[PDB]
């Protein structure tokens, strides 16, 4: 759907990705340390960075939304 | 040659000794008419597995299953 | 902290470097003393080019520090004239060549793998005698290695090249094996050593009246003598080049067709047998005249001598031929003569 | 003939290195082989734990004891460090967790005595081997 | 089979540039996944991978290839997803790969880099004991040839599920980066030295530290291909570039494998 | 042995040998052919194999008398039981080769000190049944029924994996 979804609880180490960015599918959205991997979560499709719901150093939990796309 | 039955403590009167075997020839209960059994191999187990083409159980399994006798 | 994909890299190739002399200059001194060459050229020698495969080349002995990489033996695979063959070889750098617990596991390892390729197995033998430290190890290990043996009788050629004093326990592998190749002077095979036949029985009896290679071929324990390595080497490929690679697959044929005329060679024959029945001849002037050509290659030549076992071709196909030989006892079939003929 | 496994322990022994897992490997490959071949039965009478879940899994039949018996490949702690959630023991790898939802277990008795008799019955129906003839 | 024009020479004399490209594919960093296709792909002829249920289960990849002209089934941990952990739909789909491959004779190369199982209670509720399981079958039951390539992890039970030499993986080979243990350091020294962490712990010692300098020792000392090839777990520890060749040569030799199994009328692997 | 395996007769071996006879005339008589059909003719045969070991079992005389390695089945042995790989005087001959001055006062005490630890730490049932050479060390009274208990659970035995081909060959 229109959701790019943390994958797994984990740790924001890197967002790829501005606030009305266009993304290509399988662009880097963001990294979460998990499971002691650097987990890259991608755009599924192409589209734009929109509503984009993370930061540096936060925790975040399973199915959070990350951004719209 | 034969194993006979044994009565090990006291002596019963012939009508005792009576009443014991016929007792116990009552119960000898069984088939009446004990023999060997007619030999059928029809879908025995040893013709439904699967035996590699050089399986050394196609010897000593699968043949020997059959030749006995 | 963590150390870089190009620094464990490179501390592989200096691993595998290291475990290619694993005894280090002070036993490779020792052996080029003596001149024999090592376990892995040896291997290099006998197999084709840059064929070999090593399996094994990091084991040691598990939970000793002082083991050394190898255990012992150098075991692969790689192909002789372009067929696959699995080969081990002893390596008396690393302890002795005594036979270890990880010998063990390595060689039945190869002997499970040949057996499931389904293709010849070399043993390259110069010591394998029990572990000091640890006897009844190779004890148990010496058993490990003969039981599997009963997945390649029969299935696989099995060949045993003999480069020195093949001792005690060490014997019972071999002896199961389809060839034995020994090295004139330098091979051996003997269960008891002359010190302890010395002490127990009183007998004085030196290496070669014990257990020669000549001594042992005339007793028939050895199929060939040869004067070098080089020369087992050339007899292991000639032996295997009229053979398939197991039980199930077709030899190589080698020149069919070859002169489908008589030829003056064949009308040689009208005359070859002398004519008084007390005469004698050398049955080879018929072998090398009725066969493709002249590659009646020999077995046991020096066992039973009454009897010739040899290989030749007929139309290019191998056959086994056993032939009378007249010059030798009237050709009168002796004990060995015979139970040479039953083995081959 | 039958193999009873009573399986009842905390998984690999770390202190020895990889070579519990070449003999988890082998346990694992036999039960491989003898599957079909002979009845397999596995009594579960305390934490399984790793690598003691795959064999009772690959057997043929698994009883396990109603609240003193566990089966889990990762442990609470390591559940809780990842994901979060606690949860005992017990209602991560229980008898009744494996019997009502992961559909492991075959029975779960109330006691040793129980899960002793349900494997008497259960052998009483099967045969020695995929070839010998039933009771 | 495809013919194809095999060079010969020693494996280290018959190495591509394409080949020497994985000599540096591995991060140096072992919390940096990597994209195992770029693995599969190299080992294969022509890049050329068919790649089976892509969409489903994206912790594990499975598809078919050829080596030298033989198919192959590639099953190959996939580090991008899940960090590469086993759970129960990549076991049931490498499970039905496996034996689809045995079924019609394509040999099968893992290449494993698997951190274990995927930690979770609905893992356990939905089964993950009797559906990984599966996968161990699978892989056991297989007569076909059988390669493993160890690149980084291997570890505990996902050791033993991804083609362990006792299972009867017929070639094992590991990278340089290979790791090979019971468990992650962390886990390990948290247990093998619990008693001395009381000891620091009941002396107020800067427990995090030592904590540090134990799994340190750990890791440097036993996370390694080092102590499976020593106990001959794995038969080679190899340079990366070598992959390819190691695997020709096995797919050449085992193209018939003289192996069976005691006779029964089918298994009985859990469902 | 291969008779027995021919007619399916279980086989019981009762151990109790220093192994292969020393002799430069057993060695010219064929001792190591003749003892590589006997180790071939062992794991050849595919009947129950259980072992009893009396007492000695050194060397060869433990791995071809129906050792575990060698296919046996079941292997107990008696408390007397002495499995090695070479019986105690032949070890401490084989130590003494080193310094050989067998005139010396000490040596023939060191010789004595190295039997009498040798026989209690080496030749022994201990390090065979704790690394799992054999199976149980028993009451030798217990033995008959032992042998019962055991051939019972055999009866059935079938042996494999094995490739089936024309024959086995043997050393001849
Ligand atoms: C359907 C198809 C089915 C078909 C299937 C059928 C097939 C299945 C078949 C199945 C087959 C079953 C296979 C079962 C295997 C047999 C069982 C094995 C166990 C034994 O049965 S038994 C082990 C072996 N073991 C001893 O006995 C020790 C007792 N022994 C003896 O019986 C002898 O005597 C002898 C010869 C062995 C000992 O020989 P030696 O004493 O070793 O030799 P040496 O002293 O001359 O020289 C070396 C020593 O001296 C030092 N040394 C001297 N010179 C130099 C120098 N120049 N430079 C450096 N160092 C030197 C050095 O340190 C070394 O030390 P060390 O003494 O070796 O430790
Ligand atoms: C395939 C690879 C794997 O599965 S790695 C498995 C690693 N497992 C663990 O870390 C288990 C740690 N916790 C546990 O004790 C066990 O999980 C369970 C089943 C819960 C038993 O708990 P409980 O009955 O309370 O025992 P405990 O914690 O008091 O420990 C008692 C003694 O057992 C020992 N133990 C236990 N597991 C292992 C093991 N895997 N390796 C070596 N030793 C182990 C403990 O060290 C302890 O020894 P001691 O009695 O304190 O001297
Ligand atoms: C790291 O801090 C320890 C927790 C992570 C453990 C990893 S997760 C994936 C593997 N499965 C398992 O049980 N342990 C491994």
């Amino acid at each position: 759907g229109d959701a790019v979804t943390a994958p797994m609880q984990g740790t924001v180490v890197k967002v790829a990705v501005e606030e009305g960015q266009e993304v290509s599918a399988g662009d880097l959205v963001v990294v979460l340390e998990a499971m002691k991997m650097e987990n890259p979560v991608t755009a599924h499709k192409d589209g734009t960075i929109t509503g984009l719901a993370v930061e540096a150093g936060a925790a975040i939990t399973q199915g959070t939304v990350i951004a719209e796309i | 040659h034969e194993a006979h039955i044994k009565v090990l403590r006291g002596e019963p009167t012939p009508e005792e000794m009576a009443a014991l075997m016929a007792v116990l020839a009552s119960a000898g209960g069984g088939p009446a008419e004990p023999v060997k059994k007619e030999r059928n191999m029809w879908g025995h187990p040893v013709d439904k597995l699967r035996y590699s083409v050089f399986s050394w159980q196609r010897v000593t399994l699968l043949e020997r299953t059959h030749m006995r006798r | 902290t963590n150390k870089t994909t190009a620094e464990l890299l490179a501390e592989l190739r200096e691993k595998l470097e290291l475990a290619k002399e694993p005894g280090g200059e002070k036993a490779v001194a020792k052996r080029e003393k003596k001149g024999i060459p090592s376990a892995r050229a040896r291997i290099n020698a006998l197999l084709d080019p840059g064929s070999f495969i090593e399996i094994g080349a990091l084991a040691k002995t598990p939970g000793d520090p002082n083991a050394l990489y190898g255990d012992g033996v150098v075991t692969g695979r790689g192909t002789i004239d372009g067929r696959p063959v699995g080969v081990f070889s002893h390596d008396q750098t690393v302890f002795q060549g005594s036979v270890g617990e990880m010998f063990g596991r390595k060689v039945a390892r190869l002997m499970e793998w040949v057996a499931m390729v389904g293709c010849p197995i070399i043993g390259i033998n110069d010591s394998a005698g029990a572990r000091i430290q640890d006897a009844v190890t190779s004890l148990a290990w010496y058993a490990e290695l003969g039981r599997r043996h009963e997945m390649l009788r029969g299935l696989v050629p099995e060949i045993s090249l003999i480069f020195g004093k093949c001792a005690g326990g060490a014997v019972y592998s071999p002896i199961q094996t389809d060839l034995l190749v020994a090295v004139r002077d330098q091979g051996y095979m003997f269960i008891t050593g002359p010190d302890v036949i010395k002490d127990v029985t009183g007998e004085d009896v030196t290496f070669d009246e014990l257990g020669g290679a000549d001594e042992q071929a005339k007793r028939g324990n050895i199929h060939k003598v040869v004067n070098s390595e080089a020369e087992a080497y050339q007899y292991v490929r000639d032996y295997l080049s009229f053979l398939p690679s197991n039980h199930f697959d077709n030899p190589p044929i080698v020149n069919p067709g070859m002169e489908p005329e008589i030829t003056p060679h064949d009308l040689e024959l009208d005359s070859i047998v002398p004519d008084a029945d007390n005469m004698a001849y050398d049955m080879h002037e018929i072998l090398l005249r009725i066969f493709d050509d002249g590659d009646v290659f020999e077995i046991a030549e020096q066992r039973g001598p009454a009897m010739i076992t040899a290989f030749a071709r007929v139309d290019g196909h191998p056959v086994g031929v056993i032939a009378n030989q007249p010059m030798v006892l009237s050709g009168a079939i002796d004990n060995e003569a015979s139970d040479k003929a039953a083995s081959f | 003939r039958p193999l009873i496994g009573i399986n009842d322990g905390a998984g690999a022994r770390i202190q020895e290195g990889v070579v519990s897992l070449g003999l988890y490997s082998r346990i694992f490959h036999n039960n491989i082989k003898a599957s079909g071949v002979i009845p397999q039965i596995s009594l579960i009478m305390g934490a399984a734990a790793g690598g003691h879940v795959y064999s009772p899994a690959l057997t043929d039949f698994v009883v396990m004891v109603d609240q003193t018996s566990q089966m889990f490949i990762t442990g609470p702690d390591v559940i809780k460090t990842v994901t979060g959630e606690d949860v005992t023991m017990e209602e991560l790898g229980g008898a009744h967790t494996h019997m009502a939802k992961s559909g492991t277990a075959h029975y779960v008795a109330s006691g040793e005595q129980d899960a002793f008799d349900y494997v008497r019955d259960l052998l009483s129906y099967l045969p020695p081997n995929n070839y010998a003839d039933p009771p | 089979l495809y013919p194809v024009a095999i060079p010969e020479g020693s494996i280290e004399e018959t190495l591509t540039d394409e080949d020497l490209e994985l000599d540096t594919l591995i991060p140096d960093s072992p919390n940096q996944p990597y994209d195992m296709h770029e693995v599969i792909t190299r080992i294969l002829d022509d890049d050329e991978f068919l790649e089976v249920q892509a969409g489903y289960a994206g912790n594990i990849v499975v598809g078919f290839g050829r080596v030298e002209g033989r198919p192959v089934g590639i099953v190959a941990n996939q580090p991008t997803q899940f960090a590469g952990c086993l759970d129960i739909n990549a076991s049931e789909k490498a499970a039905r790969f496996i034996r689809t491959c045995d079924c019609f004779n394509i040999p099968i190369v893992l290449l494993v880099d698997v951190p274990g199982f995927l930690p979770g209670t609905d893992q356990e509720y939905n089964g993950i004991i009797r559906r990984g399981a599966k996968l161990l079958y699978a892989y056991g039951e297989a007569t076909v040839a059988k390669v493993t390539v160890i690149t980084r992890k291997s570890y505990g039970g996902a050791y033993c599920v991804m083609g362990s030499k006792d299972m009867g993986a017929d070639v094992v080979v590991a990278w340089p980066t290979a790791q090979i243990a019971v468990m992650g350091a962390s886990g390990a020294v948290g247990f093998v030295y619990r008693q001395q962490l009381k000891e620091a712990a009941k002396n107020g010692e800067d427990v995090d530290a030592l904590r540090l300098e134990l799994q340190q020792t750990y890791e440097d000392t036993l996370v390694n291909p080092y102590i499976a090839a020593e106990r001959g777990y794995v038969d080679a520890v190899i340079p990366p570039s070598h992959t390819r060749g190691y695997v020709a040569n096995a797919l050449r030799l085992l193209e018939r494998k003289i192996v069976q199994m005691p006779p029964k009328k089918h298994g009985n692997i859990p469902l | 042995i291969r008779f027995c395996d021919s007619y399916n007769l279980p086989l019981v071996f009762v151990v109790d040998t220093p192994g292969a006879m020393p002799g430069v005339a057993e060695e010219k008589g064929g001792i190591i052919k003749r003892g590589g059909r006997f180790f071939n003719a062992i794991v050849e045969a595919d009947v129950p194999k259980v072992t009893v070991i009396i007492r000695k079992a050194y060397g060869g005389g433990y791995a071809v008398m129906g050792s575990k390695q060698l296919s046996a089945d079941l292997n107990f042995a008696w408390p007397t039981a002495r499995i090695a790989v070479i019986g105690a005087e032949g070890a401490a001959q084989l130590l003494v080769k080193r310094f050989p001055d067998p005139n010396a006062p000490e040596v023939q005490k060191i010789r004595d000190d190295f039997i009498e630890g040798y026989n209690l730490n080496m030749a022994t049932p201990w390090i065979a049944a704790e690394r799992g050479y054999i199976d149980a060390v028993i009451q030798p009274h217990e033995t008959r029924l032992l042998l019962r208990k055991s051939l019972r659970l055999l009866r059935d035995k079938q042996n494999g994996p094995k490739v089936q081909r024309k024959h086995g060959l043997l050393p001849l």
